[PDB]
């Protein structure tokens, strides 16, 4: 019938590829790590256009956003009770296809039990058996301790957010329980300080977006893009939340009073946002400055 | 005040007198610098020490040669001259490598300002040479604005640690080039056949890439 859109929608993702933003300086900060001599080139303002408009097309790369997965079900499949072993072990089998040409998630990895059970391994024996025969650069066997609540709000002090992503994404599938517990944890210290700048040019913005509408906590985004002149990515909020709750207060009063452009903006903060007053103040203020740079 | 003193090399000469017979003197080659670009070195001639000491240094303070540097750390290229029979190979190196050259160029480039540096010494080690030579090699150094300028076209830096972003280092002054800078397939530039030997793994020295203090 009327299907509510997905994170890969080409709509939703050109929406959330906009409100993210490009920027070259913060996209390709210098690395710190070991360095070599640079090179020079002799380029003709054309050839220097070119070598700029290769450089956004690496970025738009770098920023693919990561799928916004479910959390995967935890796995209780037994293949096999072998009551006759029962007592004949004290410690388990685990038993790990490594055939190359297997896709991760298509290789059976199974237990024999001290009990004589076989059964297939957990989601969290299966990630951390693949990556015992398959490491994976940035993935350890066992959890770092760094993401602990207490070394996560250190982290977190520390406006470094977008480590926290990056080490978390390292480590976690983007299905796992701790994967999704980490960046909602993420997201939710974002929110609460008005940090959304420090995601802005990454390809973790448009997940923590996705995260405020579906749990409708989009007013302290929305102030953040107000108060820095992004009215356009503003009222593209505003209409992703209708589309995605398209049976809501908000979204039936922008249909009545056929509302565009900044009047989204004023529908949904009386309607349905929480901090609707200091959203109107907000929005007021933006206004005016843009009718003295008129005048 | 801003100037610092290094001695690079103190010598007793012997000079036969028709009288006095063999005399003794003294000659101080001195280094000065301010650690910002300006550098100088002097001879001193005295038959006490400290007389000569005092001559080289107060010399050297009016012979300063002023020294281009890259982001005030580095040379701005590569730098291979020969002055005499002294052979001074100096390559252009990131942040954090330190000087890694002749205890003799470390002092001057203390003194100059550079701290991020490679250099081979060759041929004759003439103390006297290789200053002279070295000071020779880094005031004739082009810098990125006048590379600029003399072909102008822009100077743009590629750098792994910042990926495929273009860094324009030096822009021209005047009107800007409209045709590309002509792409010869091979270039006819002298190689070094250490540098390339180095770079292919062949080669083998027990002496390079040693552990030492920070320089």
């Amino acid at each position: 019938e009327t299907k509510k859109p997905t994170f890969m929608d080409e709509e939703v993702q050109s929406i959330l590829t906009k409100m993210t933003g490009l920027n070259l300086q913060k996209t390709f900060k210098p690395a710190i790590q070991e360095l070599k001599p640079p090179t020079y080139k002799l380029m003709t303002q054309a050839q220097l256009e070119e070598a700029t408009r290769q450089a956004v097309e690496a970025a738009k790369v770098r920023l693919k956003m990561p799928p916004v997965l479910e959390e995967r079900v935890p796995i209780n499949d037994v293949l096999a009770e072998d009551k006759i072993l029962e007592g004949t072990e004290t410690t388990k089998y685990v038993f790990t296809d490594i055939s190359y040409s297997i896709p991760h998630r298509e290789r059976f990895i199974v237990v024999r039990e001290p009990s004589g059970t076989l059964r297939k391994a957990s989601w969290e024996e299966r990630d951390r058996m693949i990556q015992v025969y398959f490491p994976k650069e940035g993935r350890k066997i066992l959890t770092p301790i760094i993401f602990k609540e207490e070394n996560l709000r250190t982290m977190y002090s520390q406006d470094r957010h977008v480590d926290v992503l990056n080490l978390c994404f390292a480590q976690f599938e983007p299905d796992s329980t701790e994967y999704i517990k980490v960046h909602h944890k993420t997201y939710e210290d974002i929110d609460k300080r008005g940090k959304y700048d420090l995601l802005r040019s990454t390809r973790y913005f448009g997940g923590m977006v996705w995260y405020f509408v579906n749990n409708k906590k989009i007013d302290g985004l929305l102030i953040d893009q107000i108060q820095r002149d992004l009215i356009d990515d503003a009222t593209n909020l505003v209409q992703l939340y209708h589309v995605l709750h398209p049976d809501g207060q908000s979204a039936q009063g922008a249909k009545d009073q056929a509302a565009e452009g900044i009047n989204l903006i004023k529908v949904f903060a009386k309607t349905e946002a929480q901090k609707g007053a200091y959203i109107e103040l907000t929005l007021q203020t933006y206004q005016e400055a843009l009718s003295r740079h008129s005048a | 005040e801003d100037f610092d003193t290094r001695i690079l090399e103190v010598r007793n000469v012997f000079t036969m007198t028709a009288k006095e017979g063999r005399k003794k003197s003294i000659r101080v080659l001195v280094a000065v610098g301010n650690g910002k670009g300006a550098a100088g070195f002097s001879i001193g001639k005295a038959t006490d020490r400290m007389d000569a000491f005092r001559k080289a240094k107060n010399r050297a303070v009016h012979h300063l040669h002023y020294i281009e540097r890259y982001e005030d750390h580095t040379i701005f290229h590569d730098i291979s001259l020969r002055f005499k029979r002294t052979h001074i190979k100096m390559k252009k190196q990131p942040k954090g490598y330190g000087l890694r050259c002749h205890r003799a160029i470390i002092t001057i480039c203390r003194l100059i300002g550079i701290k991020d540096m490679y250099a081979k010494v060759s041929g004759s080690i003439n103390m006297l040479s290789l200053t002279q030579g070295l000071f020779r090699g880094l005031s004739r150094q082009e810098t990125h604005q006048q590379l600029a300028d003399k072909k102008g076209l822009h100077v743009v830096e590629i750098r792994e640690e910042c990926g495929p972003l273009p860094i324009v280092v030096a822009s021209p002054r005047g009107p800007l080039r409209k045709d590309p800078e002509p792409e010869d397939e091979v270039p006819d530039v002298k190689l070094d056949w250490e540098d390339v030997k180095t770079a292919q793994g062949m080669k083998r020295s027990v002496w390079s890439n040693l552990k030492r203090a920070a320089t």
